[PDB]
């Protein structure tokens, strides 16, 4: 099968019904309006990584007027085929020679169902327990090649000796949102001179499945050419012969082929220095240490937003696609698509998918969104500090802490993101002095009723006492 | 214009599902259209794999869900939340077979002094009546829960029937009113709109399709 | 006749710590605004199906086996439009080595099972090799049907072999959350360990309380009788006797062998419904203590029934045992001197 | 037959302090909304363990340490003479899983029960062992064989029988986990206590202290209830599978220590050595306790002890009666369906012949 040319993409009309499944053509060249649809949102956070990932290689913009030109208006068919024409003999799933981010010929003792594809269904001692059964059965070739993508990048990789992607593992990724998925598509591309200086000496441009990586490389970072990164497969995949006619136990359709298992064998490379991918945000600290965006823990979203939207120069630097968006269109508000994994080796924890929103004044006024973030965790931490005193001392015996965290977060979760999706950046002191009170008087509440159970006993009055001096002094300096 | 059948969710403890495939079994601050769906189903007599009575149920029926704050000797309680660390010991470590893990542990949350007053009414491509649903609430056959096995209920699930063109103005005559109200119906004053993965693709087992409701603030 | 019984407990713990988290400390909720301890509806559960009393009176039932051999005709056809009678025939035979009435995941796993063995059928497999195959679900679902009894009643363990749809057999009784009527003042135990040859310290610590908890229970009924193989009313009100039994004397183990407390139910009030409803906002507004927390929850509970029962559509039998002599209930609430004789009640729907 | 044994006790202490927390408070617990005052379940454990009664009619006590060295010493003096020093060691190491060195600091993982019986035991196996050249993981083998074989050791280590034992690391951690037989709660008083404070000083024979700032010591007087049962089963498996008779015996000392003795805590300065005023023992097919017998905190009349002693016995009659539960009983009062007797051993004969004598 092929992706530029057969119909695999899962789309339901943007405000209409049924699902049908298209083509690239269909959804480059026609006014319909269009959303993604899969019964999980990273599959399609990662099917829309892929489509942007195309959509870099075979048509980015010749200048910002192109740019906003195509996202107003489709293209002909024949400029689809045209720019689509030199790129067909690489995009074959199922090919002679160059197998779709495969590898040929592959030694492997036993054959590894489709589920180890689909990140949380297994993996975890309790994935037999809470999960239902079959749903790696029989893939279509769009819920196979997704799933392939997906692994190569946002997924948490296999494990023992299967390398992981070239952000690392795990990462986040940050796309602009549009009206459409066609206009989101064009609206995550990068205009041709950006591009170019973002890819800085004979350097390998071929994707992996057609020219490979040779086992225990050395390769320098450098040397990897935009396309042959975007499409980076750092493992050694095959897949089985394919079944019948039949149903996706994925997706729920039908398709002529599904494909019921595959073949992966320990690959091992290294990749010496930092790649400018441009899906993902970078925290950047000088000990010099550059690294991808990752959700490490379990707190709610808005605490990472300041790593999202928010450059600095230790310091951050947000997705190319983000400051594109930002110098292109800087009196238009933003609505991005923000999503990841949490994982313990090969195995998920926890999904992560949001959809951020901002207005207008975004751009320009970083400051004054990290300096919301840093106010929410600010409170936060003056909170943690408090009943850790309470529970250890300079002891009452418990520890209470992240319970009155989760709490916490929790109530946050209402007040956070309210602010940052409907504030006036322009003029935001008072909405943020208001913010700053109602959690002042959330984080009083909430060291009350966690220290209430046990005041009751003089001895732990008095440690309860200490622990609300070091709380109050915490929160008297949080107002500037 | 049309009628109205209004129900009451209210317990101690309350689920309502989120997207997962791990241990981690989240729970929104207001009931799922899959969970109602459920509980409807649940009164009926709808066995598993009975996709017919599944799929009748779901094209008949449609929400609109209010969320009640909770007065106490006149002082407001809000809605809180509460996360159990849930072990299992025997569990299955396949799908097949009797091998077992030593111990599994999952985390289940769960809502605190929540309760609901819902709206339900019938589509144009309705395959049931009303007062099917009204006589099964009345007298379920399978027991009913608010999400869980392990939250029953403190009050019945009836509250009333009535009639109007609102969903909305159809709940105006249960109190507590004030409470935000999420409508698979749209209501002329109210552009906002809130996404969720509520609804259950019968076709597909255990999996869950985007939808959007409607959102009246109050 | 109504459908559902209602199992309403009152049950006072003297210090202890029937249950605990990731952090040992005592489980949590917050009803009314304010903090209760918790006992999880897991814990409970499993305090009584590994008792010895659901092991002598459920795990060795009568009904508790189901034979194969009577179930051919019904089995048949309920599976005839899918299957050949050949191919059913076969199948029971390979599983085995009069009555019209047929447990829902008896028919699921039946069918799975015959769906195997057609599909062996088409590749002429050799029947040696087809039971080399399904060696393991043979020896389950052997398993599982001698537990009738036990699947019917809190469902399939944990691992059960079952294999379909209709092999996801829920409980017939359904168990709460146990919380506390009242908030609660908790306790922390400071504790060290002596080195008998160096006693010249390290201090511990465990978190501990008291509390009177409320526990309630349902029976659905019917669903009790379907899932097995159609038993009359009276069989399943058997059942439902010991259910009662238990909830009013059995325990968690946690901790018990340091903190003992084995404390038997002060009250259990079992009541008939057509909706199964939990007596818990009676402690909405938490119970505050008057020569304890026992009568006035008590109190509360007997006072909340009167207030709502009628209103909220609680018409139905209902039988309150209790030792505690408060200000009594509604005269159409029946008193009892004994369980036992709260559980003959039951036993005889009622009267 | 019975397989559950409850003892109830109550017992009155003068002022006193047996038992404190990290600030030498006394220790407490909430209870029907009061405080009572607690004496806690492993002190208690301590007190019976340690005693001589149970030096007299038990036998040895375990010894629970961390200090291998020091226990490595003691070993080897008191196994010296029927086994090498080195198989002495290794039997050491290998129950430890620490490496048995002549280094004077060896530090287990935990401070555990040490059975010497045992230890001698495991002394001739590994013996055995030795002299066949056979691998230590093999012995271990061997020995998961038949473990009722180690279990009939703990008669000389009756109080792991009773109060069982975890384990963490070596051999032990295969063959060592002992669930106790024993269950006991903390004691607490059976009615609201508002606790005494003492202030004292310290007179220096060499300076005439002028002002000065008195220490402080917490203390109280009360009526506790002490609570345990004894799962006979558990007991005569924890044993090596020994008669019933015997654990009827065992549980016997276990009422009388209960009945008698008394935490050391401060009774050099307080004196509380009090003996119980109620013992009622209750054979049971499922153990219950009856401290809801005080929920309701006992308010005072002529004392604490008396209207203890009958709220006790009206929550004994309205339990027995409601749950109906006949089983035999027996009770022991100084005080002017259960058999009465006169003095503690009748109650103890009593126990002894099963309930019946």
């Amino acid at each position: 099968m092929n992706l530029l040319i057969d119909n695999w993409i899962p789309v339901r009309p943007r405000n209409g019904g049924k699902v049908q499944i298209i083509n690239l053509q269909s959804l480059y060249c026609s006014r319909d309006q269009w959303r993604l649809s899969l019964p999980r949102d990273d599959m399609e956070l990662a099917a829309l990584a892929l489509l942007v990932c195309i959509g870099q290689i075979i048509a980015p913009a010749k200048d910002d007027v192109e740019f906003r030109h195509r996202i107003m208006n489709p293209l002909t068919e024949d400029e689809f085929q045209q720019l689509i024409a030199p790129w067909i003999d690489m995009f074959y799933l199922n090919h002679a020679e160059h197998p779709f981010m495969q590898t040929k010929g592959v030694k492997a003792n036993d054959v590894t169902p489709m589920e180890k594809l689909l990140a949380g269904v297994s993996g975890a001692t309790n994935c037999a327990f809470v999960n239902q059964p079959g749903q790696g059965e029989a893939l279509c070739g769009g819920c196979t090649a997704i799933a392939l993508f997906n692994q190569a990048n946002q997924a948490p990789g296999f494990g023992g000796g299967f390398k992981s992607g070239l952000r690392g593992g795990t990462p986040v990724t940050t796309f602009v949102r549009g009206i459409d998925l066609r206009s989101t598509v064009l609206l995550n591309v990068l205009t041709l001179p950006r591009l170019q200086k973002q890819f800085p000496s004979h350097t390998e441009n071929q994707p992996t499945w057609i020219k490979p990586i040779k086992s225990n490389e050395s390769i320098p970072a450098s040397s990897i050419g935009f396309v042959r990164g975007l499409f980076w497969q750092p493992a050694h995949i095959e897949l089985c012969d394919p079944i019948g006619i039949g149903k996706c136990s994925c997706c729920g359709q039908e398709s002529n082929l599904r494909y019921t298992g595959f073949l992966k064998e320990k690959f091992t490379f290294t990749v010496n220095g930092l790649w400018p991918h441009p899906h993902s945000p970078c925290l950047v600290t000088v000990k010099v240490e550059e690294k991808f965006l990752a959700f490490t823990t379990s707190a709610p979203s808005w605490t990472q937003i300041s790593r999202v939207v928010v450059d600095k120069i230790n310091g951050n630097r947000v997705a190319a696609v983000v400051n594109q968006f930002r110098n292109i269109a800087p009196q238009s508000p933003l609505e991005l698509i923000m999503g990841g994994y949490r994982n313990n080796q090969a195995s998920i924890l926890e999904r992560r998918h949001d959809v951020l929103m901002f207005n207008q004044g975004w751009q320009q006024y970083g400051n004054v969104i990290n300096e919301i973030v840093t106010v929410g965790l600010g409170y936060k931490t003056a909170l943690r500090k408090a009943l850790y005193t309470f529970a250890e001392g300079f002891g009452a015996g418990v520890s209470v802490h992240e319970t009155a965290e989760r709490h916490f977060y929790r109530q946050s979760e209402l007040l956070i993101p309210d602010v940052l999706a409907n504030v006036n950046f322009s003029q935001a002191d008072e909405v943020i002095a208001d913010l700053r009170d109602k959690l002042h008087q959330l984080c009083e509440m909430l060291f009350n009723q966690s220290v209430a159970p046990y005041a009751h006993h003089p001895k732990l009055i008095s440690t309860l006492a200490l622990a609300r001096a070091t709380l109050y002094k915490h929160l008297r300096e949080l107002k500037p | 214009m049309r009628s109205y059948l209004i129900l009451r969710l209210a317990g101690p403890m309350q689920a309502w599902g989120q997207p997962t495939f791990e241990g981690t079994r989240p729970t929104g601050r207001f009931p799922t259209r899959s969970g109602l769906l459920g509980l409807l189903g649940a009164c009926l007599g709808i066995q598993r794999d009975d996709t017919s009575s599944l799929q009748a149920l779901s094209e008949s029926v449609q929400f609109a869900v209010r969320c009640d704050e909770l007065i106490l000797d006149d002082r407001r309680v809000s809605v809180t939340g509460l996360r159990d660390y849930h072990t299992v010991l025997g569990a299955r470590e396949d799908y097949r077979g009797l091998k077992s893990h030593e111990t599994i542990q999952t985390w289940r949350e769960y809502l605190c002094d929540a309760s609901f007053t819902v709206a339900l009414w019938l589509t144009p491509h309705a395959t049931m009546v009303i007062s099917e649903l009204e006589k099964a609430v009345l007298k379920p056959r399978y027991t009913p829960y608010l999400g869980r096995r392990s939250c029953p209920l403190t009050h019945p699930l009836f509250l009333g029937t009535c009639q109007a063109s609102d969903p909305q103005k159809a709940l105006l005559n249960y109190e507590p009113v004030g409470g935000d109200i999420y409508s698979e119906e749209s209501v002329t004053g109210h552009h906002l709109k809130f996404t969720a993965r509520d609804e259950p693709m019968i076709t597909l087992p255990r999996q869950f399709a985007s939808r959007e409701w409607y959102v009246i603030k109050g | 006749m109504s459908n559902f019984i209602n199992i309403h407990v009152l049950i006072s713990h003297s210090p202890s710590c029937l249950n605990r988290d990731d952090m040992n400390m005592q489980k949590d909720a917050i009803f009314g605004g304010k903090r209760r301890v918790r006992i999880s509806s897991q814990s409970l559960k499993r305090a009584m199906r590994k008792s010895g009393y659901y092991a002598q009176n459920i795990g060795e039932s009568s009904l508790r086996t189901i034979h194969l051999a009577q179930l051919r005709d019904v089995l048949r056809q309920k599976l005839g439009e899918r299957f050949d009678q050949k191919i059913i025939d076969k199948t029971l035979a390979l599983l085995s080595g009069s009555a019209d009435a047929v447990t829902p995941w008896v028919v699921g796993e039946i069918a799975w099972f015959c769906e195997q063995v057609a599909k062996a059928e088409a590749d002429n497999l050799d029947d040696k090799k087809l039971l080399k195959v399904l060696k393991e679900d043979i020896a389950a679902i052997r398993v599982n049907l001698q537990q009738g009894v036990d699947i019917a009643l809190s469902g399939r363990m944990a691992t059960s072999g079952m294999m379909t749809e209709l092999g996801k057999v829920d409980g017939a009784m359904s168990i709460a959350h146990a919380i506390t009527t009242h908030q609660v003042d908790s306790d922390i135990d400071w504790f060290t360990a002596v080195d008998d040859l160096q006693e010249q310290a390290h201090l511990g610590t465990q978190e501990f309380s008291s509390g009177v908890f409320y526990r309630y229970a349902n029976i659905n009924l019917a669903q009790l009788q379907e899932n097995l193989g159609g038993a009359s009313r009276e069989q399943a009100l058997e059942i439902a006797t010991h259910v009662v039994h238990m909830l009013a004397t059995e325990v968690p183990g946690a901790k018990q062998r340091t903190y003992a407390a084995f404390n038997p139910a002060d009250m259990v009030m079992v009541n008939f419904s057509d909706m199964p409803l939990s007596m818990a906002n009676a402690f909405e507004k938490a119970v505050k203590a008057k020569d304890g927390f026992l009568q006035p929850s008590i109190q509360a509970f007997n006072q909340y029934w009167d207030r709502v029962a009628n209103g909220y559509g609680l018409n139905g039998a209902a039988a309150q045992f209790s030792l505690s002599d408060v200000d009594p209930i509604t005269a159409q609430v029946k008193q009892m001197p004994t369980l036992e004789q709260l559980k003959s009640w039951v036993r005889n729907n009622g009267e």
